Protein backbone atom coordinates (compact mmCIF):
# COMPACT_ATOMS: atom_id res chain seq x y z
CA UNK A 1 0.00 0.00 0.00
CA UNK A 2 2.69 2.44 -1.44
CA UNK A 3 0.68 5.54 -1.86
CA UNK A 4 -1.52 5.28 1.78
CA UNK A 5 1.75 5.23 3.23
CA UNK A 6 3.05 8.21 1.76
CA UNK A 7 -0.04 9.89 2.84
CA UNK A 8 -0.55 8.97 6.02
CA UNK A 9 3.03 9.85 6.66
CA UNK A 10 2.27 13.47 4.91
CA UNK B 1 -9.94 10.85 30.17
CA UNK B 2 -9.90 8.97 26.81
CA UNK B 3 -9.50 5.76 29.41
CA UNK B 4 -12.63 6.51 31.50
CA UNK B 5 -15.01 9.42 29.88
CA UNK B 6 -17.70 11.46 31.80
CA UNK B 7 -20.10 13.62 29.32
CA UNK B 8 -17.48 16.75 28.99
CA UNK B 9 -14.88 14.58 28.18
CA UNK B 10 -17.16 13.21 25.34
CA UNK B 11 -18.50 16.91 24.00
CA UNK B 12 -14.80 17.63 23.83
CA UNK B 13 -14.05 14.62 21.88
CA UNK B 14 -17.08 15.84 19.83
CA UNK B 15 -16.11 19.32 19.10
CA UNK B 16 -12.34 18.21 18.42
CA UNK B 17 -13.75 16.12 16.17
CA UNK B 18 -15.65 18.60 14.43
CA UNK B 19 -13.23 21.32 14.08
CA UNK B 20 -11.20 19.05 12.22
CA UNK B 21 -13.85 18.36 10.17
CA UNK B 22 -14.01 21.44 8.99
CA UNK B 23 -10.77 21.91 8.09
CA UNK B 24 -10.51 18.58 6.30
CA UNK B 25 -13.67 18.31 3.72
CA UNK B 26 -13.86 21.48 2.08
CA UNK B 27 -17.66 21.18 0.94
CA UNK B 28 -19.74 20.84 4.12
CA UNK B 29 -23.30 19.46 4.42
CA UNK B 30 -24.10 23.08 6.09
CA UNK B 31 -22.92 24.84 2.79
CA UNK B 32 -24.13 21.95 0.29
CA UNK B 33 -28.08 22.23 1.78
CA UNK B 34 -27.33 26.51 1.41
CA UNK B 35 -26.46 25.33 -2.24
CA UNK B 36 -29.05 23.07 -2.98
CA UNK B 37 -31.91 25.21 -1.07
CA UNK B 38 -31.31 28.49 -3.32
CA UNK B 39 -30.47 30.15 0.08
CA UNK B 40 -27.07 31.81 -0.94
CA UNK B 41 -25.24 34.65 -2.19
CA UNK B 42 -22.52 32.55 -4.43
CA UNK B 43 -23.61 31.91 -8.22
CA UNK B 44 -26.20 28.56 -8.77
CA UNK B 45 -24.41 25.44 -9.44
CA UNK B 46 -23.91 24.64 -13.65
CA UNK B 47 -26.70 22.10 -14.19
CA UNK B 48 -25.36 18.90 -15.94
CA UNK B 49 -28.65 17.04 -17.57
CA UNK B 50 -27.07 15.51 -20.59
CA UNK B 51 -24.86 15.46 -23.39
CA UNK B 52 -24.57 18.60 -24.22
CA UNK B 53 -24.70 20.34 -20.79
CA UNK B 54 -21.98 18.41 -19.56
CA UNK B 55 -20.05 19.57 -22.32
CA UNK B 56 -20.70 23.16 -22.00
CA UNK B 57 -20.27 22.43 -18.16
CA UNK B 58 -16.62 20.83 -18.46
CA UNK B 59 -15.41 23.97 -18.12
CA UNK B 60 -17.19 24.88 -15.13
CA UNK B 61 -15.72 21.99 -12.60
CA UNK B 62 -12.22 20.97 -11.48
CA UNK B 63 -11.52 17.77 -13.38
CA UNK B 64 -7.72 17.87 -14.31
CA UNK B 65 -6.98 15.46 -17.48
CA UNK B 66 -4.97 14.64 -20.52
CA UNK B 67 -7.08 15.42 -23.48
CA UNK B 68 -12.79 12.57 -26.70
CA UNK B 69 -14.55 9.38 -24.82
CA UNK B 70 -17.98 8.40 -24.26
CA UNK B 71 -19.99 9.93 -22.10
CA UNK B 72 -20.46 7.33 -19.93
CA UNK B 73 -16.39 7.02 -19.71
CA UNK B 74 -16.02 10.49 -18.89
CA UNK B 75 -18.38 10.45 -16.45
CA UNK B 76 -16.65 7.92 -14.73
CA UNK B 77 -13.29 9.36 -15.22
CA UNK B 78 -14.55 12.39 -13.26
CA UNK B 79 -15.68 9.84 -10.41
CA UNK B 80 -11.88 8.81 -10.29
CA UNK B 81 -10.70 12.13 -9.88
CA UNK B 82 -13.05 13.41 -7.30
CA UNK B 83 -12.49 9.80 -5.35
CA UNK B 84 -8.85 10.56 -5.13
CA UNK B 85 -9.26 13.77 -3.62
CA UNK B 86 -11.89 12.12 -1.03
CA UNK B 87 -9.41 9.22 -0.08
CA UNK B 88 -6.83 12.28 0.41
CA UNK B 89 -9.32 14.33 2.76
CA UNK B 90 -10.93 11.41 4.36
CA UNK B 91 -7.08 10.51 5.03
CA UNK B 92 -6.13 13.87 6.50
CA UNK B 93 -9.47 13.80 8.73
CA UNK B 94 -8.42 10.34 10.19
CA UNK B 95 -5.15 11.25 11.02
CA UNK B 96 -6.92 14.09 13.25
CA UNK B 97 -8.93 10.65 15.33
CA UNK B 98 -7.36 10.75 18.74
CA UNK B 99 -5.77 7.60 18.93
CA UNK B 100 -5.74 6.57 15.54
CA UNK B 101 -2.00 7.91 14.46
CA UNK B 102 -0.97 5.43 17.12
CA UNK B 103 -2.22 2.48 16.37
CA UNK B 104 0.29 -0.06 14.02
CA UNK B 105 0.94 1.67 10.71
CA UNK B 106 -0.31 -1.82 9.10
CA UNK B 107 -3.95 -1.40 11.25
CA UNK B 108 -4.01 2.54 10.01
CA UNK B 109 -3.78 1.39 6.24
CA UNK B 110 -6.17 -1.82 6.89
CA UNK B 111 -8.71 0.78 8.17
CA UNK B 112 -8.37 3.36 5.54
CA UNK B 113 -8.98 0.79 3.28
CA UNK B 114 -11.93 -0.48 4.15
CA UNK B 115 -13.28 2.77 5.29
CA UNK B 116 -12.82 5.43 2.81
CA UNK B 117 -15.60 4.36 0.44
CA UNK B 118 -17.81 4.02 3.12
CA UNK B 119 -17.33 7.35 4.18
CA UNK B 120 -17.54 8.49 0.72
CA UNK B 121 -21.02 7.40 0.02
CA UNK B 122 -21.91 8.95 3.50
CA UNK B 123 -20.35 11.96 3.17
CA UNK B 124 -21.81 12.02 -0.75
CA UNK B 125 -25.66 11.91 1.04
CA UNK B 126 -24.73 15.83 1.98
CA UNK B 127 -24.17 16.80 -1.45
CA UNK B 128 -27.95 15.37 -3.15
CA UNK B 129 -31.32 15.66 -2.97
CA UNK B 130 -33.81 13.55 -4.66
CA UNK B 131 -32.47 15.47 -8.24
CA UNK B 132 -29.15 15.22 -7.79
CA UNK B 133 -25.53 15.69 -6.78
CA UNK B 134 -23.66 19.07 -6.31
CA UNK B 135 -19.94 18.32 -7.87
CA UNK B 136 -16.85 20.04 -7.98
CA UNK B 137 -17.19 21.61 -4.81
CA UNK B 138 -20.76 22.91 -5.40
CA UNK B 139 -19.81 24.47 -9.18
CA UNK B 140 -22.09 21.98 -10.69
CA UNK B 141 -24.96 19.76 -10.17
CA UNK B 142 -25.46 16.63 -11.90
CA UNK B 143 -29.39 15.43 -12.42
CA UNK B 144 -29.82 11.48 -10.96
CA UNK B 145 -31.41 11.45 -14.20
CA UNK B 146 -28.44 11.71 -16.51
CA UNK B 147 -26.68 9.94 -14.21
CA UNK B 148 -29.21 6.82 -13.88
CA UNK B 149 -29.14 6.82 -17.72
CA UNK B 150 -25.85 6.38 -18.30
CA UNK B 151 -24.68 2.88 -20.59
CA UNK B 152 -25.16 -0.51 -18.53
CA UNK B 153 -23.18 -0.97 -16.33
CA UNK B 154 -22.42 2.69 -15.45
CA UNK B 155 -25.29 3.99 -14.54
CA UNK B 156 -25.85 1.02 -11.90
CA UNK B 157 -23.31 2.55 -10.28
CA UNK B 158 -25.15 5.89 -9.45
CA UNK B 159 -28.70 5.53 -8.40
CA UNK B 160 -27.68 3.01 -5.64
CA UNK B 161 -26.41 6.07 -3.99
CA UNK B 162 -28.77 8.21 -4.39
CA UNK B 163 -31.57 5.14 -2.76
CA UNK B 164 -29.37 5.30 0.36
CA UNK B 165 -28.93 9.00 0.62
CA UNK B 166 -32.58 9.84 0.48
CA UNK B 167 -33.30 7.55 3.29
CA UNK B 168 -30.32 8.68 5.38
CA UNK B 169 -31.02 12.12 4.28
CA UNK B 170 -34.12 10.99 6.30
CA UNK B 171 -32.60 11.24 9.13
CA UNK B 172 -31.18 14.65 9.72
CA UNK B 173 -27.90 14.70 10.77
CA UNK B 174 -25.52 17.81 10.90
CA UNK B 175 -21.90 18.63 10.36
CA UNK B 176 -21.33 17.95 14.00
CA UNK B 177 -23.42 14.88 14.23
CA UNK B 178 -21.97 13.43 11.12
CA UNK B 179 -18.12 14.24 12.18
CA UNK B 180 -18.16 11.55 14.92
CA UNK B 181 -20.01 8.61 12.82
CA UNK B 182 -17.61 9.14 9.96
CA UNK B 183 -15.09 8.47 13.24
CA UNK B 184 -16.86 5.41 14.23
CA UNK B 185 -17.16 3.90 10.70
CA UNK B 186 -13.35 4.23 10.63
CA UNK B 187 -12.42 2.54 13.90
CA UNK B 188 -14.48 -0.85 12.73
CA UNK B 189 -12.70 -3.23 14.82
CA UNK B 190 -14.17 -6.12 12.35
CA UNK B 191 -12.35 -5.20 9.20
CA UNK B 192 -10.36 -8.31 7.68
CA UNK B 193 -6.64 -8.71 8.41
CA UNK B 194 -6.48 -5.92 11.75
CA UNK B 195 -3.31 -6.91 13.57
CA UNK B 196 -4.50 -5.89 17.13
CA UNK B 197 -8.12 -5.19 17.25
CA UNK B 198 -8.26 -4.03 20.99
CA UNK B 199 -6.99 -0.41 20.76
CA UNK B 200 -9.58 -0.21 17.83
CA UNK B 201 -12.18 -1.13 19.49
CA UNK B 202 -11.07 0.98 23.15
CA UNK B 203 -10.82 4.36 20.42
CA UNK B 204 -14.61 2.71 18.56
CA UNK B 205 -15.83 2.78 22.20
CA UNK B 206 -15.63 5.89 23.06
CA UNK B 207 -16.46 7.35 19.63
CA UNK B 208 -19.83 5.79 19.66
CA UNK B 209 -20.46 7.29 23.46
CA UNK B 210 -19.45 10.33 21.95
CA UNK B 211 -21.94 10.06 19.28
CA UNK B 212 -24.72 8.89 21.65
CA UNK B 213 -24.40 12.00 23.54
CA UNK B 214 -23.97 14.13 20.48
CA UNK B 215 -27.51 12.94 19.22
CA UNK B 216 -29.40 13.04 22.48
CA UNK B 217 -27.53 16.45 22.84
CA UNK B 218 -28.07 18.24 19.17
CA UNK B 219 -31.41 16.18 18.44
CA UNK B 220 -33.41 15.92 21.95
CA UNK B 221 -36.44 15.07 20.20
CA UNK B 222 -34.98 12.52 17.66
CA UNK B 223 -35.56 9.53 19.77
CA UNK B 224 -33.32 6.70 18.90
CA UNK B 225 -31.60 8.72 16.12
CA UNK B 226 -28.28 6.89 17.53
CA UNK B 227 -29.79 3.59 16.96
CA UNK B 228 -30.92 4.17 13.06
CA UNK B 229 -28.26 5.50 12.74
CA UNK B 230 -25.82 2.45 13.77
CA UNK B 231 -27.63 0.18 11.12
CA UNK B 232 -26.68 2.59 8.23
CA UNK B 233 -23.21 1.40 8.96
CA UNK B 234 -24.19 -2.06 7.76
CA UNK B 235 -26.34 -0.45 4.69
CA UNK B 236 -22.77 1.29 3.60
CA UNK B 237 -21.01 -2.33 3.56
CA UNK B 238 -23.78 -3.42 1.37
CA UNK B 239 -23.08 -0.35 -0.96
CA UNK B 240 -19.19 -1.32 -1.45
CA UNK B 241 -20.17 -4.89 -2.33
CA UNK B 242 -22.12 -3.99 -5.16
CA UNK B 243 -19.56 -1.38 -5.81
CA UNK B 244 -16.86 -3.48 -6.50
CA UNK B 245 -18.93 -6.19 -8.33
CA UNK B 246 -19.43 -3.47 -10.79
CA UNK B 247 -15.58 -2.14 -11.15
CA UNK B 248 -15.01 -6.07 -11.57
CA UNK B 249 -17.33 -5.82 -14.67
CA UNK B 250 -15.94 -2.82 -15.87
CA UNK B 251 -12.76 -4.04 -15.39
CA UNK B 252 -13.63 -7.13 -17.68
CA UNK B 253 -15.56 -5.25 -20.06
CA UNK B 254 -13.83 -1.86 -20.91
CA UNK B 255 -10.25 -2.70 -21.52
CA UNK B 256 -9.05 1.34 -22.20
CA UNK B 257 -9.61 1.73 -18.35
CA UNK B 258 -7.77 1.40 -15.52
CA UNK B 259 -7.78 2.60 -12.04
CA UNK B 260 -5.97 5.39 -10.70
CA UNK B 261 -3.55 3.61 -8.51
CA UNK B 262 -4.56 5.16 -4.83
CA UNK B 263 -7.83 3.12 -6.15
CA UNK B 264 -5.79 -0.07 -7.64
CA UNK B 265 -4.52 0.20 -4.05
CA UNK B 266 -7.64 0.75 -2.15
CA UNK B 267 -9.66 -2.36 -3.88
CA UNK B 268 -6.51 -4.78 -4.15
CA UNK B 269 -7.57 -7.83 -2.07
CA UNK B 270 -10.14 -5.72 -0.48
CA UNK B 271 -12.11 -8.47 1.34
C1 LIG C 1 -24.30 8.94 -7.58
C2 LIG C 1 -23.58 10.28 -7.48
C3 LIG C 1 -22.31 10.18 -8.32
O1 LIG C 1 -21.62 11.46 -8.10
C4 LIG C 1 -20.78 12.03 -9.00
O2 LIG C 1 -20.92 11.78 -10.21
N1 LIG C 1 -19.76 12.83 -8.50
C5 LIG C 1 -19.62 12.97 -7.05
C6 LIG C 1 -18.67 12.02 -6.52
C7 LIG C 1 -18.06 10.99 -7.24
C8 LIG C 1 -17.13 10.13 -6.66
C9 LIG C 1 -16.76 10.27 -5.34
C10 LIG C 1 -17.36 11.28 -4.58
C11 LIG C 1 -18.30 12.14 -5.17
C12 LIG C 1 -18.86 13.47 -9.33
O3 LIG C 1 -17.99 14.17 -8.80
N2 LIG C 1 -18.97 13.34 -10.69
C13 LIG C 1 -18.15 13.94 -11.61
C14 LIG C 1 -18.51 13.80 -12.95
C15 LIG C 1 -17.76 14.36 -13.98
O4 LIG C 1 -18.17 14.16 -15.26
C16 LIG C 1 -17.24 14.43 -16.34
C17 LIG C 1 -16.61 15.08 -13.66
C18 LIG C 1 -16.22 15.24 -12.35
O5 LIG C 1 -15.06 15.95 -12.17
C19 LIG C 1 -14.54 16.23 -10.88
C20 LIG C 1 -17.00 14.67 -11.33
C21 LIG C 1 -21.37 9.06 -7.81
C22 LIG C 1 -20.49 8.34 -8.53
C23 LIG C 1 -19.89 7.46 -7.67
C24 LIG C 1 -18.88 6.65 -7.96
C25 LIG C 1 -17.83 6.58 -7.04
C26 LIG C 1 -16.71 5.80 -7.27
C27 LIG C 1 -16.56 5.12 -8.49
O6 LIG C 1 -15.53 4.33 -8.81
C28 LIG C 1 -14.16 4.61 -8.40
C29 LIG C 1 -13.84 6.07 -8.69
C30 LIG C 1 -13.29 3.70 -9.26
C31 LIG C 1 -13.94 4.23 -6.91
O7 LIG C 1 -14.66 3.30 -6.50
O8 LIG C 1 -13.15 4.89 -6.22
C32 LIG C 1 -17.58 5.21 -9.42
C33 LIG C 1 -18.73 5.97 -9.16
N3 LIG C 1 -20.31 7.68 -6.44
O9 LIG C 1 -21.31 8.72 -6.53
Amino acid sequence: HKILHRLLQE
Amino acid sequence: DQLNPESADLRALAKHLYDSYIKSFPLTKAKARAILTGKTTDKSPFVIYDMNSLMMGEDKIKFKHITSKEVAIRIFQGCQFRSVEAVQEITEYAKSIPGFVNLDLNDQVTLLKYGVHEIIYTMLASLMNKDGVLISEGQGFMTREFLKSLRKPFGDFMEPKFEFAVKFNALELDDSDLAIFIAVIILSGDRPGLLNVKPIEDIQDNLLQALELQLKLNHPESSQLFAKLLQKMTDLRQIVTEHVQLLQVIKKTETDMSLHPLLQEIYKDLY
